[PDB]
């Protein structure tokens, strides 16, 4: 038999284990709150044609009054935020921020470090394995929308078994032409365009008739506990900025096209629950990084 | 009080949760009807069977053909104890039922060999169907099977089976063959030859009563294939289940004929219904006495409860028509008071028992009217229930009742029923010998008539294949339910004054080509001796059945006469599924033919296949 | 007031969905076919027919050998279909004659009485013309039905014929002989899905006289309807000829039908016709689609749609129940239009019951308004203002079938030899009226010891040269049998004495219009009468000089009105026992005296 | 001739017919307004040292004071919103919420029930049918971006007909290699990479040369009237949550990968004008469901 896998689920590198205490989670939450206020002040500064609102926001964030000759990097908070993002990604990235610096920056605002009081839906579709018989070709393309192309060159119909993992909550399959799908040892139903499946049910068998190729489009949705301040649009923008700014350039690390792939791949791995907990904190850090960098380009 | 434990599919009723159909709906139009209780339906269903019988078999033709048949039987030089004389009225009547009944059973076996032959040819794809389509209904699984084998009579529905039905397989209608026969003439203690001739012209009142309550049941292979495929891991197991069903059917057919010749009246299957039926308070009772069977069934419907009892048909000689109950499904009251309606069943005992098991397990889901209609339609019309889930359930129970692990065993009951029957033949003969004499008793209870296969019977052959002017008539030699020595004779009658007609017998390896020219008289063709296992050694190989083909020119009829050297040959133990898969034979060569027009002098005799090239099984390789 | 019990007792019943209602019907049709045509008789008479066909001098490539299994099976199907069609045409010609005799009373009936139903008008017309059959009900038509008009039953013809004879790489004479004895599996499947339909002139007079106001219009409508029916029957025989398995009708019903949400789908595939019908019943809404049986290059059976009546979903999932229609596509379309118009005032049971009964048993609905609308739509679909252009579709069906025949034979000729392909797909069995065929005449008229066997010559749907011959079998060793051909100007008497051998009587040429010139006058049909003492069987054979004679365009209403031909002369007879030598020849009516068409006088 | 169709456009199931009156529209708008305030109140209380803002917001939403050792479900408004969502999706779903309860909840806040204030743009590309000759094969894959792969195995060039319906306003066709496309009874232009089409112009004919397969990528824009408070990001997130929570689990209903596909499918069916009105109300309800459940998560 031949097995096929989604590209992004292969070999997830270990995540960092350093800044996960109660104080560190408070610092990340404080950075998100203060960076959001900074970007709001910059908009207000432009509207009112005065730099006074921005100066107040920058002083709170950077612990220093902005100076025209200086470059406005963000102060100690920006440097600390950049280093924790590096440490969160990989276990080989050193932790260079002292704990006394984290505690001092955590006291700038009063916020709870509760990272598990809300939820967010992630759209990366996990295809753990697709097993096909001989004389059949199966190709998997896509992460947000997985298209599986199957061609049958054998004498008779083939049975292709899909395994979507045990983590995803729902999966919706739509085919180019009607096809029949069922679980292990259930009667095959009539040809039908769209199927809705719960991955916990078990492996699913697709009967592939001989002839024109059949393409199945796969869309999934999984629920991950996140803080209430989480915003997926900001996290995705922050992920690209950090990747472009060379914050994830560490040896023996795997790269991903989106933060959705990173958290899902890290979830279909050994110690998935603990890995996801660190990934959520990284996402909130990237949310603060996106806001702070757009207000203070460098 | 029987818990089978078999898995059964859930049945969705047409009536709904209310358990009553809405007036003027599509569901109420497609609901099953009661063909027995309604007089208009039952009075009709008699008329169609009578028309079907008289169309295929004409009484005037059968009366005319009596003289020629008697001459042919006489020309078969049987022993003094096994001579069959058709000038005796009783013997002629028994021959008419026997010849018609055997022909239908012979045709069924011919189709079964062809279906087995077709299955083996496509063994690779038949295997693919069985394993892959594990989760599917029996009807749907079968429909795929007959489609891929490319066999005739593809349709599995009742209408398709009726349409593609031969003229010879029509069930025999008892009352039709008992028309216009003088019954009950008296000689008044006169032994003169003139008085004896008068006495032989008529029959006794009992035989007339037996004939008026007779109806044969012949099961087509396409219906048989459904219960075989419900559990079929491989194609070989499919073949074995086919043989197990038909061997049991042949055993029951012989028992049915024996009941007519024993000397006792066959009880009638009947239904009891209330004098004035009250809505939501009605009860139906059905008693089925299958003439071709060793067991009976009593089904009672009281409200939403179904109760059945399977009783032995032997030993009920004490003021009752029911023997001991071999299988109990509840309590059945046969003393219920109501009107008495008689019917003739068109299904065997196992089939009727198979449906009543499924109905009991689905009584809650179905409505009372659905239970009545589905049961009556199957029992009287051989119409399978329309509910696909219910139909699939019934074939699962059919398989269990036929397989080795059946709750009731049939070899034991068939053996006892045989012992009971021949014991009653002796008692009836002995009593009649005392009362009226040996000469009269022999007239009314012939000794030669024992069973369908034991008795010396003739089978007319119809031919539709013409090879260069030679019509081909096919007769399947075997299988046999008895061991001993058997003989086969072929009678050929043509319009020409001089004839050149050939015969050919196909074995597993090679075939035997012979030529004869005697016409209008029996001609002895082949001799066999079969051992305790029903297997015959033909030219050095073990066979269970052989193929016989007659080639003629301008033929009008061809008849095959079979007889055993010794009267009342012993019976081989009925074969089962395990012994059918134990040894494997081949029947693929039965389709091979020869061309008598191109036959030369040197090709006759016994020649193996390798003496010929690929094809051309008529001329020898030089 | 009423209890409502009688209304439910006369409600129509579903005769397709009910499995009890399908088994009962199939038995009766099988019994009806076997009684009139016996498998034993046809198989036994095979040798006699084979020698008759060979004795006709047919050039090579244009002769048929019933020694071949496929050729024999095709012939019995052809003879049965032709005999039923031929009998209907004689009945129609007689009916036209009676109408022309009483044109004055018929014209008054068609004009004065218009408020009565179609059935009532037909009954009044039949009584006035004093026709042989005076009943328009279904029972009356069944009671007054000849033996030959019984529809052919598919499975009965195909019963007990060897299928799948295998010879391997052998060209020997004996192997060829054994190969010819069997038949291919495709022909067996075609015969298992074949049933014929032959409509009676009494059933056609209701559509013909529903809007007619003149006797000429009524006669013309009758002729126009029967021209379409004969063309459809010709297509039906050609369908089995080519090497293709014909589709057969089926109904789709829900696997577990609900009381209040039930739907039915009917797919009619008329074997005698160029178009099919798809009807869907969801709720009280009926939707129909008329598709073309030709084309179908894809896997789907339906071709392009030529008439729309809604959206019909043929991909519904449910149980499939199979049946054969006893009505033509025009009749099925006529009812589905009337049901669609009257869907509001009919219940669900009436809609399903009326539709199923008509398709399966040719039973007209008991509703008077429904029946009147049905026959009004039937007239429209067979007139010149029909929504369907028939001549286009029948022509396209012919081209599609010939194309399939060529590619099926060429596909086989590659896979096996030319001889194997020829015996499996004959080229001499193209079309029902194109092929050489025989008609087993029956006779119930005896004039002075001479039994009269009547035969209708034409009408012709093909043009070229045609030949007619008779085979007479008589118990006597020596006899004298006469053949009389009746036209308009006069009749032609010939005398023969040869027995047990075909003998050509008439050489005829027919032009593009389908009209022959019989002794200086244009004729469209002739009558042939054969007189024999103590005859046992008389058969008339027909053949075209060239194989696959070209077609003649089907005639519509205006074609029949333009040319009028007298048929009154077909009634008169002659008495051969009183014939003389001088009276034997071609003579006209002015020679004969009034009432004696036997002596010249 | 073969036909090819979009997977998401088939067999649109009927949508609910209840809770579409003016009083019911107010309830959905009130629920959306009160759900948003709940989110901002929770953020405000988290950033402060007092829980008073969250206590007032939850009390207004749920009609009971928040309590420790309690699950903080959401109260009667949460139950009404959940059951109302079920009714809109399918006509087989029961309608169990009384109208009196809906009217009472709609009086908590003051907002108009306008569902036609503004417009939104939905990106699902409707390919109603693709008609191709016998020699060619066509495969349609995708919903937001439809890729049609076109292969010509015949001897000569083929003509394939594209029908995008009449609902969408613009469709942009982009091919892997330059190709030709023109309307019916119009001359073929020079081969160019991209085409802009108005679907109302008619069926479009594309010439398929014999050789390598041609892939055409199609993107379409459709305008559907929505209330001003409509937010596409929140609607789509709420759509996935309701499907995960089983609010759409009912017999004989089609399933869709996104709310864009759902609304476009109902738009293209008969009575599509009437169906989109109910779908828009369901969209606003899903917006409230996302805010309310993210603020008060339950198992």
């Amino acid at each position: 038999a031949n097995r096929a896998t989604s590209a992004f689920l292969d070999n997830p590198h270990p995540v960092g284990v350093n800044y996960v205490d109660e104080g560190s989670r408070q610092f990340v939450a404080v950075a998100e709150l203060l960076a959001s206020k900074l970007i709001d002040s910059s908009r207000e500064s432009d509207e009112s044609n005065s730099d006074v609102p921005f100066v107040q926001a920058y002083s709170k964030f950077a612990d220093d009054n902005p100076r025209h000759l200086r470059v406005k990097t963000g102060g100690k908070m920006a440097n600390a935020l950049t280093n924790v993002i590096r440490s969160y990604y990989s276990i080989n990235a050193p932790a260079i921020v002292p704990q006394v610096e984290i505690d001092r920056l955590a006291s700038k605002a009063t916020v709870s470090g509760d990272m598990y009081n809300s939820y967010a839906i992630f759209n990366s579709v996990p295809i753990v394995e697709v097993l096909s018989p001989a004389r059949t070709t199966v190709s998997i393309v896509g992460s947000d929308r997985a298209d599986v192309t199957m061609l049958n060159t054998g004498a008779g119909a083939a049975n292709i078994t899909f395994n979507f993992g045990q983590i995803a909550e729902t999966v919706i399959l739509k085919g180019s032409v009607p096809f029949q799908l069922a679980r292990l040892n259930q009667p095959m139903p009539a040809a039908r365009f769209t199927y809705k499946l719960r991955p916990l049910d078990g492996p699913f068998i697709v009967v592939l008739p001989v002839g024109n190729p059949l393409v199945i489009s796969a869309t999934a949705a999984t629920r991950i506990q996140v803080p209430l301040a989480f915003n997926k649009a900001l996290v995705e923008s922050g992920f690209q900025t950090a990747m472009n700014d060379g914050l994830f350039d560490i040896q023996n690390v795997n790269y991903y096209s989106s933060f959705d792939e990173f958290i899902i791949s890290q979830y279909h791995a050994q110690d998935g629950i603990n890995r996801v907990s660190t990934c959520v904190i990284l996402g909130l850090a990237l949310q603060a990084y996106d806001q702070m960098r757009r207000a203070l380009p460098v | 009080a029987y818990s089978s434990g078999l898995s059964q599919n859930s049945i969705i009723s047409l009536t709904g949760n209310d358990r009553t159909v809405a007036d003027g709906t599509f569901n109420s139009m497609i609901m099953p009807r009661a063909v027995i209780a309604n007089e208009r339906e039952h009075f009709m269903k008699t008329r169609i069977d009578k028309i079907e019988h008289d169309l295929n078999r004409s009484a005037k033709q059968e009366m005319m053909d009596r003289q020629s048949l008697a001459e042919d039987y006489n020309a078969l030089n049987l022993a003094v104890g096994q001579e069959i004389k058709l000038d005796i009225a009783t013997q002629h009547q028994l021959n008419r039922l026997g010849s018609a009944m055997y022909k239908a059973d012979h045709e069924r076996e011919t189709e079964l060999t062809d279906l087995i032959n077709r299955i083996r040819e496509n063994e690779v794809t038949v295997n693919g169907i069985l394993e892959n389509q594990k989760a599917i209904t029996a009807a749907e699984r079968a429909d795929l099977l007959l489609e891929v084998v490319a066999s005739t009579a593809k349709s599995v529905s009742a209408a398709g089976r009726a349409a593609a039905d031969g003229s010879g397989v029509v069930p025999v209608f008892g009352p039709s063959v008992a028309n216009g026969i003088k019954v009950g003439i008296d000689i008044a203690d006169s032994v003169a030859e003139a008085a004896i001739a008068v006495k032989e012209s008529g029959i006794i009142t009992q035989l007339n009563d037996v004939y008026h309550a007779f109806q044969s049941v012949h099961v087509a292979p396409n219906d048989v294939i459904k219960p075989a495929a419900v559990v079929a891991g491989t194609s070989t197991e499919l073949i074995g289940n086919l043989q197990a069903i038909y061997s049991r059917l042949r055993s029951h057919s012989d028992i049915g004929f024996k009941k007519a010749t024993v000397g006792d009246v066959i009880p009638n299957s009947y239904m009891i219904k209330p004098v004035n039926s009250t809505e939501y308070a009605s009860w139906q009772l059905y008693v089925i006495h299958p003439v071709q069977g060793s067991l009976g069934l009593v089904v009672q419907l009281m409200g939403d409860a179904l109760t059945y009892n399977v009783f032995a048909q032997y030993g009920n000689t004490s003021a009752s028509e029911f023997g001991k109950t071999v299988l109990t499904g509840g309590a059945t009251n046969t003393a219920l008071e109501g009107t008495k309606v008689k019917f003739q069943t068109k299904v065997t005992a196992q089939q009727a028992l198979a449906l009543t098991m499924a109905l009991k397990d689905a009584a809650s889901m179905l409505s009372q009217g659905e239970l009545i209609g589905y049961f009556e339609q199957y029992i009287n019309l051989a119409l399978e229930p329309d509910n696909l889930s219910l139909q699939d359930n019934m074939h699962k129970y059919h398989h269990l009742l036929t397989s080795q692990n059946s709750p009731i065993d049939w070899n034991y009951h068939d053996e006892e029923m045989h012992k009971w029957l021949d014991s009653r033949k002796t008692t009836n003969y002995d009593a009649m010998q005392k009362k009226d004499g040996t000469v009269i008793a022999d007239i009314h209870i012939p000794k030669v008539f024992n069973d369908l296969r034991n008795t010396t019977l003739h089978c007319k052959l119809e031919g539709k294949q013409t090879i260069a002017g030679y019509t081909v008539y096919e007769y399947l030699i075997g299988p046999w339910a008895h061991y001993g020595d058997i003989d086969y004779s072929v009678v050929v009658d043509t319009l020409n004054e001089e004839t050149k007609w050939y015969c050919e017998v196909i074995g597993i390896d090679g075939h035997l080509l012979i030529e004869k020219s005697v016409q209008h008289k029996p001609e002895k063709i082949l001799e066999l001796t079969v051992n305790d296992s029903g297997v015959t050694s033909f030219n050095g190989r073990n066979h269970d059945r052989l193929k016989l083909k007659v080639y003629v020119k301008d033929s009008l009829s061809v008849k095959v006469f079979r007889n055993w050297i010794g009267i009342n040959a012993p019976r081989v133990k009925t074969k089962m599924f395990n012994d059918h898969i134990g040894v494997k034979y081949d029947y693929s060569h039965f389709d091979k033919n020869i061309s008598p027009a191109h036959l030369t002098l040197t090709d006759l005799g016994w020649h193996t296949w390798d003496q010929y090239n690929a094809g051309n099984w008529t001329n020898i390789k030089p």
